[PDB]
RNA sequence: AUCGAAUCGCCACCUACAAGACUGGAGCUUGCUCCCUCGAAGGCGCCAAGUAUAUUCAUGAUCACAAGACA
RNA sequence: AAAGAUUAUCCGUGCAAAGCGGACGUCGGGUCGUUGGGCCUGGCGAGCGGUGGGUAGUACAUGGUACGCUCAUCACC
């Protein structure tokens, strides 16, 4: 994680700039758990960089309770002679994540732990992945599209909060602290955002006349 | 299936109802109350001018069907609730030892059920009314009173579930709290 | 509010062979099918759609179910629905998709000049506009900073250092 | 020594006011292949044929969309440890390095999905380059 | 400083939020009518800093990792 | 993790605000590439400091550190 002073070193006599690998951030807010993770887990073999962020939000159908009950059998699934060695039962949303891509991977060989190792989960949105870019949605593993909504179903971050994860509040005060500075900050910038509207709209008597035209035809002015 | 279902309620000269997204408000007189049927999946409609509140299922079955006539009622004590409000009376019924019943500021305090040396306490959530009537008129009576008739109804019965013989011939020890009376504050 | 499946709602067809052409419900089979039909579009004869592959319009004409031919024909010429439709931003931006989808490499570069020549002239309205009332990052900081430099580079001490260096120049 | 804010500012001072509304151009060298990746090989259950590799490419999603690459040149670039003899060594030395193509060409469709099967010239494609970048280029053109 | 490499879309307009049983806004008649920004585009970027008066490209000789890459 | 001449071209304060409050100078040289140019370096000062000399009271659990004043030295420089 942390840098060698050799990798600073050959960067300086190397005079590169900064460096950012192309990277998929898919907003797994209301995304099906089982769906989204088979999208993915192909993605990930195909060679993309995927980080994945708002786990606590995934939806598993089923009540909650149902839910609950299935960790549960999965985390008295041990071995007995040695718990230690046995099987990690995880408790975070974003581990749960980890862990259904995983299975859903070639993970005992080392083409498949090189995808495995390229999947990034979080639980909310870190302050290093807010500002990268636009995030993602998976069409075909949204709730909305996926579900008949009269059917009950559960929000990964509750139903792990009962089994073990001691950290669902801390990822909800972290959630409100930036959907409140984003608000901020975007309702600052709303007089930017109109004052590029008005631009493009005033610019439309200066350009060339028949090059209005052609914006027209393809349906763009 | 059926194709459209529908259910109508005529609101009130006094009282306003809104509905967005399957939350309802109802705004009257002596209070305000809210109810959350985002769980529902049911198309509801204020006709404004014409005081009707109606609820529409398109395309159900029998158990989404079911649930378009329970909407009209819970809108219904709704309405009821900012118009009249809700009193529920409770009695204490012993045979040899006296209930002893402290009720300060949203406090309930039950002494000596059954001689029990244990004290049975309830807080009353604040949108609830609890007040003890006078020996004089009525003995050992208790009155919840609250605009919400979910939230008075569960006042009393946690009152009634606390105050539960045990261990006894419930035919024979006959002793407990009830409600008796369900009525309108107004 | 939604526009319901109604006799004489207009719809446009999602998929299949028929994509964007629009047509007139004029019956319902059942909660799932329809029998659209539009007299002014060659292709769009009496037949079937499934519900799910239709998108209901803003507009209904006055017709009965399984009303004649004869009929929707002046239903849908005096509702004026067509005309009407064809004036909205969706209708054009169906024609516009059209015309990119059989565009030729010389059409693709005159769009190419056009967003670019708007986008050029964009620029210059939004820096002009800029220059008296700051809304960008630069012109923003810069005037944040003119008070401050004005302040501190009125000192004597700094008037000596402004010509003792730009004289070397 | 007088501090060097004061020089500092003065750089600021004027960059800022000489800034315009101006954006990033890409007017470098084009690039005439579309992107695409290996997935494997072509296999069943019992195991893989490596004679035949399998090569998704962006936006051709449809058989019909493969078909149109059928013939198409297929490269592989990787790099060496070495540098070691390419096309125009001595006509072009600029050229030496030690990055290295593996060429091949598109064969048919695979599925109806724009999966396209792409066979190698005489050997077979590496599985390190399984999840790694293929370039399909516009060549032989048939338009 | 070996080191030649594979990678080929930038942004200080996406990089905020929420809902798909209804989220542009009204009316009553509650599914129709009316108003609007007309409800199916993140903005740029693709060779003159901008649609015109223009201007070096070769012999790198017909494909070859783009012989180059801080947009 | 930060939040900007693309993280470079200062420090606080504030809400990724509106603003607001601060900042060691001066005199030369050498050496590379659009404005009081980058870097290196010397002489006079000043300031914040680190150690030691001489001195006074006080604090803390009372041998052992800190603190005032004043010299010398080093560092930012
Ligand atoms: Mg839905
Ligand atoms: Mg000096």
């Amino acid at each position: 994680a942390f840098p060698s002073r050799k990798d600073a070193f050959r960067a300086q006599r190397k005079g590169a700039k900064k460096h950012r690998p192309e990277i998929i951030v898919i907003d797994l807010k209301d995304h099906v758990l089982g769906r989204a993770a088979a999208v993915v887990a192909k993605q990930l073999l195909l060679g993309k960089k995927i980080t994945v962020v708002r786990c606590e939000q995934l939806n598993i159908a089923g009540t909650e309770i149902r839910n609950k009950i299935k960790y549960l059998q999965y985390l008295r699934k041990r071995k007995l002679t040695n718990p230690t060695k046995g099987p990690f039962h995880h408790r975070a949303p974003s581990d749960v994540f980890v862990r259904t891509v995983r299975s859903m991977l070639p993970r005992y060989t080392k083409r498949g732990m090189k995808a495995l190792n390229s999947l990034v989960a979080y639980e909310g949105i870190p302050p290093n992945v807010v500002r990268t870019g636009g995030r993602v949605v998976i069409p075909r593993a949204q709730r909305h599209v996926c579900y008949r909504s009269e059917r009950p179903y559960t929000v990964l971050g509750n139903m792990c909060k009962h089994v073990g994860w001691k950290y669902s509040d801390v990822v909800a005060n972290l959630e409100k602290a930036r959907v409140e500075k984003a608000s901020r900050h975007h309702e600052k910038q709303a007089k930017l955002r109109d004052a590029w509207k008005s631009a493009r709209k005033e610019a439309l008597a200066k350009m060339p006349k028949h090059n209005v035209e052609v914006l027209k035809k393809f349906g763009y002015a | 299936v059926k194709v459209k279902s529908l259910c109508t309620l005529q609101i009130p000269e006094g009282v306003t109802v809104d509905v967005k997204g399957r939350k309802v408000t109802v705004t009257g007189k002596r209070g305000t109350l809210t109810k959350d049927l985002t769980h529902l999946q049911l198309d509801l409609r204020v006709d404004k001018k014409n005081r009707t509140f109606t609820v529409i299922r398109w395309f159900g079955s029998k158990i989404p069907i079911a649930c378009l006539n329970t909407t009209k009622a819970h809108v219904q004590n709704m309405i009821t609730g900012v118009t009249k409000g809700y009193r529920f009376k409770v009695r204490c019924a012993y045979a040899h030892f006296p209930i002893n019943v402290s009720v300060d500021g949203q406090n309930i305090e039950v002494r000596n059920f059954l001689g029990e040396k244990r004290v049975r306490r309830q807080l009353v959530p604040n949108t609830v009314k609890v007040s003890q009537t006078d020996p004089s008129k009525v003995k050992d009576e208790i009155v919840f009173d609250g605009n919400d008739l979910e939230q008075v109804s569960r006042e009393a019965a946690v009152l009634h579930q606390m105050c539960l013989v045990k261990k006894k011939d419930i035919r024979k020890f006959l002793d407990g709290i009830y409600v008796q009376t369900k009525t309108n504050i107004e | 509010k939604s526009h319901y499946i109604c006799a004489g709602r207009l719809v446009r067809i999602l998929r299949g062979p028929r994509q964007d052409r629009v047509g007139v419900i004029v019956d319902i089979v059942d909660a799932n099918r329809v029998l659209v039909e539009n007299p002014e579009d060659a292709k769009m004869w009496r037949h079937v759609q499934n519900l799910k592959n239709v998108e209901p319009l803003k507009y209904c004409v006055s017709v009965s179910r399984n009303c004649s031919a004869k009929a929707l024909k002046d239903a849908l010429a005096s509702s004026k629905a067509l005309e009407k439709y064809a004036k909205t931003r969706t209708a054009a931006r169906v024609e516009a998709k059209k015309a990119c989808a059989v565009s030729t490499d010389f059409e693709r570069y005159q769009l190419r000049v056009a967003r670019r020549s708007r986008a050029h002239w964009a620029r210059k309205v939004f820096d002009e506009k800029d220059a008296k009332t700051p809304v960008s990052w630069h012109k923003v900081a810069l005037k944040k900073m003119l008070k401050k430099a004005a302040k501190m580079d009125s000192t004597e001490g700094a008037k000596r250092r402004m010509q003792k260096a730009i004289a070397a120049r | 020594t007088t501090s060097k804010v004061h020089s500092q500012r003065s750089k600021k001072l004027h960059q800022l006011s000489a800034k315009t509304s101006r954006v990033n151009r890409n007017r470098k060298a084009p690039r005439l292949y579309m992107k695409g990746t290996l997935a494997g090989y072509t296999r069943g259950l019992h195991g893989q044929t490596k004679q035949t590799a399998l090569v998704r490419v962006e936006n051709v999603n449809t058989r019909e969309d493969a078909t149109w690459y059928v013939g198409k040149r297929v490269c592989y670039v990787y790099h060496g440890k070495k540098v070691k003899r390419c096309v125009r060594w001595s006509k072009a030395p600029a050229r030496r390095s030690t990055t290295r193509a593996l060429w091949g060409r598109v064969t048919r469709p695979h599925g109806n999905a724009g999966m396209m099967r792409v066979k190698f010239n005489g050997a077979s494609v590496p599985a390190s380059a399984i999840g790694r970048r293929i370039r399909v280029y516009l060549y032989p053109s048939q338009i």
